[PDB]
C-alpha cells in the first residue's frame, strides 16, 4: 500500500510566488498560513474585496452612495451583517482563530502597502474575522441561493 | 461548469483523474477565481476559489481533491403574502407584521451622508418585499442556522480519508453545489448537494414560483441530511461528470432515476447538448491517460449542428434563393467544430438562436424531443423544414448585419482581448454543444466579441505519487491596477498551453520569482 510523499514541513512563514503571481503561502501552522492567505489575496485582488467586505457589512450605501443602496437593503432586510457576527461567534475556537489571521492578513498587506489600495475603499479597513464570515454568507445564501432578483421579480439573464 | 472524475479501473496507468472546470462571468467580482497553495506541517492545499473566501473551493493535493458546479439547489421560497387590515391572511385569520425601524446612511454626491430610515417588516416565512408590481413576498431561506460552511469545505479539502470527507460533507453547512471527490486510494464520488427544505407535496416548479403564503401548509421547518440527496461513489462506469444538468446522468449506466427521490429536489428538464457530450466523452473512453483526459477537456464540437443540418440542409437547398442555397452549402462542407478558422459557425450560431432562441435552450423545434431513455442522443431532427429555412433567411441577414459576411472566420471576429493581449478564440456555447465553454458577447460595430463567461479556473489532475497536475486561469491571478497578472495567461489559453501546477517545494523553489517574508502575532 505505497505511501503518498512525504509532507513539507515549514520552518518559517514566506510566500514564495511564480512568475504568474501565485502564491505558495508556507506557514509554520494554521494561523500563520490563513494570514499570509489574507496578505496574498490583499495583493492580488485587496481593492475588490474591500469593497465587498464593504457591502456584506451593510454599509456599501454609506461608503459609496445609490448605486450601492439596493443591496444594502436587500442585505440589512435579511439581516445578514448581525447574522455574521453570530455566526462568527459561533465558529469552533481553532477556525475563529483561523479567521481572525485571515483578516489581520490583509490588514496587514493594506498597513504596509497603502499605495496599493483605492482611496475609496481605505474606509473600510480594518476588516474582521466577522467580515470575512460575512461575505461568505452573502454569497452562499443571498447571491447563490436566495438571490435580490427571484425574489424582487426582476427575472431575466443569467447574470 | 464541467465536472469529471475518473477511477482507476478506467485510467492506464492506475491512478484517478479530476477536471475542476467552473465557467462564471469574466467581470462580476465576487465571481472572479484566484489560485493559491498553503502549506503548514499538518496539511497542504492547491487550487482555486472567488476572492475574499478564506478556503479554496476547488483545492486538491497529493491525497485528494474537489470540484464544484452550480445545481441550483432550491434552498429559498418566496411566499406570495395576502395582505388585509395592515396585517396578513394565514390559516383563515389576520396576523400582524413583526416590524423593526431600522436604518442606514447614504452617501451623497458632495461626500456627506444623510441619515435614511428603513422598515423591516417580517411574516412568520421571513422578511418581507414589495415588488415594482405591488405583490407582496415574503422570503424564507433554510439554513440560516448553519455558521460552519466554511470550516465544512476546510475539513473536506484537508480530509485523510473518504471517509472523514463525507462526515464532513454530511454536516449540511453548504448550502447548495454539485461536488466532485477523486483520491489516490482510487475512491471517487458525485454529490448532489445543499439543505433542502423537506416538504410534503409539491414539485421542483411549484416550489421555484411563488407559493402561497396565506396558509402553514407550505410552511417547511425541517431540511434533508446528506443521505436523502441524489450521490454516487465508484459506479460500474468507472466515472462521474455534471455540466449543470439534473441529476439523473452523472454516470453510465446510471445507478438510480428521478422516481428514487423527491420531486422537489431538481428539474426533469432535457439536458444540455454539453451535458450530453459530457457523459459520451468519459462514457466512450477507455485507458485513458491525463494527455488524453486534457485533449477531450477542448472538446468544441457544434452538436446541434449534428442534429439540425441533416434535415436543414437538404431543405435549404430546395430554395429559389441564392443565398440560401449558398449558405446551404457553407454549412454542408463544414467539419461541426467550433475552430478559429471556422467559416460556418457564427452563421450556423445565428440560424440557432432563431431555431432554439437566444439562449439555444428551446426544444419545440425539434422533430424527435428529448428523452432520458435515450439522454446522449435525443432531441433531433428538424420538425418543420420549411419555417427553418425561413429562419436561415433571416439569420443570414442577421449574420451579415453583425459580421460583415456570411463567412467571417470565426476566430477573427471572436478574440480574446485582456489589456493589449489580443488572440484568436475557439469553441463556444454550450448549449449548440460544446464541452470547453466561451459564452461569446454580442459583437461591437466592426464584429468583433469576446467572453463574458466560461473556461476561468481549469485544472486536471492525476492521483499518482507524486500528483501531476495542470491548469490555467483565463483572466489570469490577478485584477488590481496595474498588474501584470491579468493578461499573461490569455495567450495559453488561445493556443491550449496548460501550466505545470506546481506542488513540491523542490519546483516551487525553482520557479520563484518573489519572496515575501512574514510573521503573524495575534
Amino acid at each position: 500500500p505505497q505511501a503518498p510523499i512525504a509532507a513539507y514541513k515549514p520552518r518559517s512563514n514566506e510566500i514564495l510566488w511564480d512568475g504568474y503571481g501565485v502564491p505558495h503561502i508556507y506557514g509554520v501552522d494554521a494561523p500563520s498560513a490563513f494570514y499570509g492567505y489574507g496578505w496574498a489575496q490583499a495583493r492580488s485582488h485587496g481593492d475588490n474585496i474591500l469593497r465587498l467586505y464593504g457591502e456584506a457589512r451593510g454599509k456599501g450605501a454609506e461608503y459609496w452612495g445609490p448605486d450601492y443602496e439596493q443591496t444594502t437593503v436587500w442585505l440589512l432586510t435579511n439581516g445578514v451583517p448581525e447574522r455574521a457576527q453570530q455566526w462568527y461567534a459561533q465558529q469552533s475556537p481553532d477556525f475563529r482563530a483561523n479567521l481572525d489571521a485571515f483578516a489581520a492578513g490583509i490588514n496587514a498587506y493594506a498597513q504596509q502597502n497603502p499605495d496599493d489600495i483605492s482611496p475609496d475603499v481605505r474606509q473600510v479597513l480594518p476588516v474582521s474575522g466577522a467580515d470575512v464570515v460575512a461575505h461568505a454568507h452573502r454569497l452562499m445564501n443571498f447571491l447563490y441561493v436566495a438571490s435580490p432578483g427571484r425574489t424582487l421579480g426582476e427575472g431575466d439573464p443569467p447574470d | 461548469c464541467n465536472s469529471w472524475a475518473v477511477a482507476p479501473g478506467k485510467t492506464a496507468n492506475g491512478n484517478a483523474l479530476l477536471l475542476q472546470n467552473p465557467h462564471l462571468s469574466w467581470t462580476t467580482d465576487y465571481f472572479t477565481y484566484y489560485e493559491a497553495h498553503l502549506v503548514t506541517p499538518d496539511f497542504e492545499i492547491y487550487g482555486a476559489t472567488q476572492i475574499g473566501l478564506p478556503v479554496i473551493r476547488f483545492a486538491f493535493n497529493q491525497r485528494m481533491g474537489i470540484t464544484n458546479t452550480v445545481n441550483g439547489m432550491v434552498g429559498a421560497t418566496n411566499y406570495r403574502l395576502t395582505l388585509q387590515d395592515g396585517g396578513y391572511l394565514y390559516d383563515g385569520q389576520v396576523r400582524p407584521f413583526e416590524r423593526r425601524q431600522a436604518s442606514y446612511r447614504l452617501r451623497q454626491a458632495d461626500g456627506t451622508t444623510v441619515d435614511k430610515p428603513l422598515e423591516i417588516r417580517s411574516s412568520v416565512h421571513g422578511p418581507v418585499f414589495e415588488r415594482a408590481d405591488g405583490t407582496a413576498v415574503a422570503v424564507r431561506v433554510a439554513g440560516l442556522d448553519r455558521p460552519g460552511m466554511l470550516e465544512q469545505y476546510f475539513d473536506m479539502i484537508t480530509a485523510d480519508s473518504f471517509d472523514d470527507y463525507e462526515a464532513a460533507l454530511a454536516r449540511m453547512q453548504v448550502p447548495t453545489f454539485n461536488i466532485v471527490y477523486a483520491d489516490r486510494e482510487g475512491t471517487i464520488n458525485y454529490s448532489f448537494n445543499g439543505v433542502a427544505p423537506k416538504r410534503a407535496e409539491g414539485d421542483i416548479a411549484f416550489w421555484q414560483g411563488l407559493v402561497p403564503g396565506d396558509s402553514s401548509r407550505y410552511l417547511w421547518t425541517e431540511t434533508h441530511p446528506l443521505d436523502d440527496l441524489p450521490r454516487v461513489t465508484n459506479p460500474p462506469g468507472g466515472f462521474v461528470q455534471n455540466s449543470n444538468d439534473p441529476p439523473w446522468t452523472p454516470t453510465w449506466p446510471v445507478t438510480y432515476t428521478p422516481k428514487d427521490f423527491p420531486s422537489y429536489l431538481a428539474p426533469q428538464t432535457p439536458h444540455s447538448l454539453r451535458a450530453q457530450q459530457s457523459v459520451r466523452l468519459m462514457s466512450e473512453n477507455d485507458d485513458l491517460t491525463l494527455e488524453r483526459f486534457m485533449a477531450l477537456q477542448l472538446s468544441h464540437r457544434a452538436v446541434m449542428a449534428d442534429r439540425t443540418l441533416p434535415d436543414l440542409i437538404p431543405a435549404a437547398l430546395i430554395d429559389p434563393d441564392p443565398e440560401v442555397q449558398a449558405a446551404a452549402r457553407l454549412l454542408a462542407a463544414w467539419d461541426r467544430e467550433f475552430t478559429s478558422d471556422s467559416r460556418a459557425a457564427l452563421l450556423f450560431e445565428e440560424w440557432a438562436r432563431l431555431f432554439a432562441g437566444q439562449n439555444f435552450a428551446g426544444q419545440a423545434g425539434f422533430a424527435t424531443p428529448w428523452s432520458l431513455d435515450k439522454p446522449v442522443s435525443t432531441p433531433y431532427g428538424v420538425r418543420d423544414p420549411k419555417a427553418a429555412v425561413d429562419q436561415l433567411r433571416t439569420a443570414i441577414a442577421n449574420t451579415k448585419r453583425k459580421y460583415g459576411a456570411i463567412d467571417r472566420p470565426f476566430g477573427d471576429a471572436s478574440r480574446m482581448i485582456l489589456n493589449d493581449v489580443n488572440v484568436p478564440g475557439a469553441a463556444g456555447y454550450g448549449n449548440l454543444g460544446s464541452f470547453r465553454v466561451f459564452t461569446w458577447s454580442d459583437p461591437d460595430e466592426n464584429g468583433v466579441r469576446t467572453p463574458v463567461h466560461g473556461e476561468t479556473w481549469v485544472a486536471m489532475i492525476e492521483f499518482s505519487t507524486p500528483v501531476r497536475a495542470y491548469g490555467l486561469m483565463s483572466y489570469g491571478n490577478s485584477r488590481q491596477p496595474g498588474t501584470t497578472h491579468y493578461s499573461d495567461q490569455i495567450e495559453r489559453v488561445s493556443r491550449a498551453d496548460f501550466r505545470e501546477l506546481l506542488l513540491r517545494r523542490e519546483q516551487v523553489e525553482a520557479a520563484v520569482q518573489e519572496r515575501t517574508p512574514f510573521n503573524f502575532k495575534p
